[PDB]
RNA sequence: GGAUUUUUGGAGCAGGGAGAUGGAAUAGGAGCUUGCUCCGUCCACUCCACGCAUCGACCUGGUAUUGCAGUACCUCCAGGAACGGUGC
């Protein structure tokens, strides 16, 4: 029932992301985007991720963008807005 | 399966945790409750245009905490064993 | 019967009438207020009353110090860095001390935080011009000895020793 | 669990609710529901600039509701 | 017509060209490939629309229910 | 007792044109004709129509699926 | 398992800090399910406020530290 | 079931108390009604927000999803409330 | 045990326009220092649309109440508006 529905929903498609290792997309409410693999999910969308990389814009306070990079993160579910999967590691 | 789990298990570990409002904690992550009740010990906080604080004690919600950053020498693939 | 740590420890503290946290220290004949490093800044006032202390000096940085309460002893000089030690102090009653000249109220300029003093029963009061000398050492205080300070005692404390 | 609030007393009465934004509305309440949802017959909202526009009965859902006064002694 | 629940109006507009928007304004159009009873939405080869004016191509794009606002089956 | 149910009920068996203010947003509206309903108050509108109160201008995008939780008043309309 | 953190913390003096910036300093008495926070004798900072008795709901909590020792 | 902030909420009905919402509002009076969902209705009700709009209602209801704090007094923080 | 009152968030972002107005001691680039010219970041004043209206706290003057209580807040008139939030 419930494995069923998390590999036959809309979380397929994260459970393609760390069966065949590949990166995705994440962009979240604090205008950031950070792509990496997936290597933890669960049903809340709790994505514990490795090899991470964030980037936004900034202004002073002309703005300017920046990016980051983690070697290993932890987001919740409830700060992810968008989540894209696109063949970006090959 | 269950993040919680995971989550709980990583006590005794120097993380940090950014907030929505932009403020970063960075401890010791010394309890864990089912609810992400982070409980830790000796952190340094430090908020949106403001001056980082130690504090010997902080206890953080579970549901104010946007993401966490740990080492990258954690054993995340032994842990992921339930 | 000196101020130490563990006679900081074992006083009493609790809220006082202002809903502000306050240490009754009251009854315990201290020569000299030290080693209030204890209590970490965790008090809004100071209940020092029926002391024997002599100078009010040798405190450490205590921001959130707003209320000092020195009545009944014999506090007869004020020290030059209480403004380093207590920004935010407001509240300084300092009742029936050992005041006598007005130059002790030279290193009281210095707290800019401060509007309500009292030094009413003490020779210091006694002297000429007293008040007016206070209002033009102090003009941040609004509150001098439970009188409220009006323009026409700014405008002579101003036209007097310009 | 699952109680309903206590709206027996406000029935059929003529009271004011607040919405999320900033929203005012007045109309006598003709119903109660245990997800705090509201059927205010007759209603009128006010404007920005202080017009009242009757919409009719309308249903206020509980994920908005502010504050509901009532304008009659119950 | 007949009064169609919003579920299977879900489950069969799998496959069609839809636009789903959320409540920041963007919107992405693409064919529904996945909808399950919590409300989420997993679409192929999806655009990005931003004020009326298309952004790009992402993909497989992943959206939840706490942030889509409206969706509609072009 | 009039239920917020009921009254829905009703208004999908009218058939009749009903406009939905959003949450936080009271510079858009939306209007159409509610056909169903269900238990997380989810409206399927039939030739629904985006009105800007500041624009003063109305775009019409068809079958909409809008949910509950956006949705904050409901009045009908005569139009 | 032991659920110790909110017990340990009990009839002391902690701050905790609102969502919209704010603080009450107050001395935790109980707590819930719902980290609903009753302090008793609290003071509210951001300028002091008189409040005494205050009972914040657990949505609007952020963090919470400890302030001093229990009165 | 129930817990002891709600408890304590449920006991102190009939007092002069006040509650602050999330908008500021605060709606002060006597507490007649307190359910155990921090639903607040209270009688001869006054409003003094954030806003300022001071004034005096015959009946108000503040539910406890946009309610931020309670003010109560301390008459109940002594006994049973000590464990 | 992610679908309205608590914990998988409806949050993010920006402060109206103009003027041969004024400043970046040590911190912009280009015309490849210094002097000058141009352009995507504030504060002070002036003008239009003291951004607007509201109530609370508050300061000056005059004025009324002499009253034994456990408190959102407490007389009224006029001027000024340093502060808070609400809707446009």
């Amino acid at each position: 029932r419930e494995e069923e529905e998390f590999n036959t929903g809309p979380l397929s498609v994260l459970t393609q992301s760390v069966k065949n290792n590949t990166q995705v997309l994440i962009n979240c409410r604090n205008n950031k985007k950070l792509l990496g693999r997936v290597k933890a999910f669960d049903r809340h969308c709790n994505m514990v991720l490795e090899n991470v990389k964030e980037m936004w814009t900034e202004v002073p306070k002309k703005p300017v963008n920046k990016d980051r990079y983690i070697s290993k993160m932890f987001l919740r579910g409830d700060s992810v807005i968008v989540v894209l999967r696109n063949p970006l590691i090959a | 399966m269950k993040l919680v789990r995971f989550l709980m298990k990583l006590s005794h570990e120097t993380v940090t945790i950014e907030l929505k409002n932009g403020t970063q904690v960075h401890g010791t992550i010394t309890g864990v409750d089912v609810s992400m009740n982070t409980h830790l010990k000796a952190v340094k906080m430090t908020l949106k245009n403001r001056e980082p604080v130690q504090l010997e004690t902080l206890s953080i919600r579970g549901n104010n905490i946007r993401y966490f950053i740990l080492p990258d020498s954690l054993p995340l693939d032994t842990l992921l064993v339930d | 019967v000196k101020l130490t740590a563990e006679l900081i420890e074992q006083a009493a503290q609790y809220t006082n009438a202002v809903r502000d946290r306050e240490l009754d220290l009251r009854g315990y004949k201290i020569p000299v207020i030290e080693n209030l490093g204890a209590t970490l800044d965790q008090f809004d006032a100071i209940d020092f009353s029926d002391n024997e202390i002599r100078k009010l000096d040798g405190f450490p940085l205590l921001r959130r110090l707003k209320t000092l309460l020195v009545n009944n002893n014999r506090i007869c000089r004020i020290g030059e860095g209480l403004d380093q030690a207590l920004p935010c102090l407001t509240e300084l009653i300092l009742t029936n001390n050992s005041l006598v000249e007005l130059g002790d109220l030279d290193p009281l300029a210095s707290l800019k935080s401060l509007t309500y003093l009292s030094i009413l029963r003490n020779p210091v009061t006694n002297k000429k011009h007293y008040r007016l000398y206070v209002i033009y050492k102090v003009p941040q205080v609004r509150v001098l000895d439970f009188q409220k300070v009006k323009l026409k005692e700014r405008q002579e404390a101003e036209k007097m020793f310009k | 669990k699952a109680h309903p609030p206590e709206l027996k007393k406000f029935m059929d009465k003529k009271l004011s609710l607040k919405l999320n934004g900033g929203r005012h509305v007045q109309g006598i309440l003709r119903g109660f529901d245990p997800f705090m949802n509201l059927v205010i017959d007759e209603c009128v909202e006010m404007a920005t600039s202080g017009q009242q526009n009757n919409i009719g009965m309308v249903v206020i859902r509980g994920n908005s509701i502010i504050m509901l006064e009532a304008l009659e002694r119950v | 017509s007949l009064p169609l629940n919003p579920k299977p109006f879900l489950n069969g507009l799998t496959g069609k060209p839809v636009m789903v928007k959320l409540k920041w304004g963007m919107e992405y159009k693409g064919y529904l490939v996945s909808v399950d009873g919590y409300m989420n939405m997993q679409l192929a080869n999806t655009e990005e629309y931003i004020d009326g004016a298309l952004s790009g191509h992402l993909g497989e794009v992943l959206i939840r229910c706490n942030n889509v606002l409206y969706i509609r089956g072009v | 007792m009039v239920q917020p149910i009921n009254l829905i009920f009703r208004y999908l068996q009218n058939r009749s044109r009903i406009q939905v203010w959003l949450y936080e947003q009271v510079n858009m509206r939306i209007e159409g004709c509610i056909i169903g309903f269900d238990e997380y108050m989810n409206l399927v509108l039939d030739d629904a129509e985006e009105i800007h109160s500041k624009t003063k201008s109305r775009k019409q995008l068809g079958r909409i699926m809008l949910k509950g939780d956006n949705i904050t008043l409901l009045q009908s309309v005569s139009n | 398992g032991k659920s110790s953190k909110m017990l340990q913390h009990i009839d002391y003096r902690m701050r905790c800090i609102l969502q919209d910036g704010r603080i009450f300093i107050g001395t935790f008495k109980a707590f819930d399910k719902h980290m609903n926070l009753i302090l008793c004798d609290c003071d509210e900072f951001r300028e002091k406020r008189v409040l005494g008795l205050v009972l914040l709901r657990g949505e609007n909590l952020v963090s919470m530290t400890v302030e001093g020792p229990p009165p | 079931s129930i817990g002891v902030p709600i408890k304590v909420l449920h006991e102190a009905e009939g007092h002069i108390v006040t509650c602050e919402t999330n908008t500021g509002e605060v709606y002060r009076g006597k507490l007649i009604e307190a359910e155990d969902n921090m639903n607040c209705q209270m009688s001869n009700i006054t409003v003094t927000y954030r806003d300022g709009r001071v004034a005096q209602l015959e009946q108000v209801y503040i539910r406890g999803s946009k309610i931020r704090f309670l003010i109560l007094p301390d008459m109940l923080k002594n006994a049973p409330m000590l464990k």
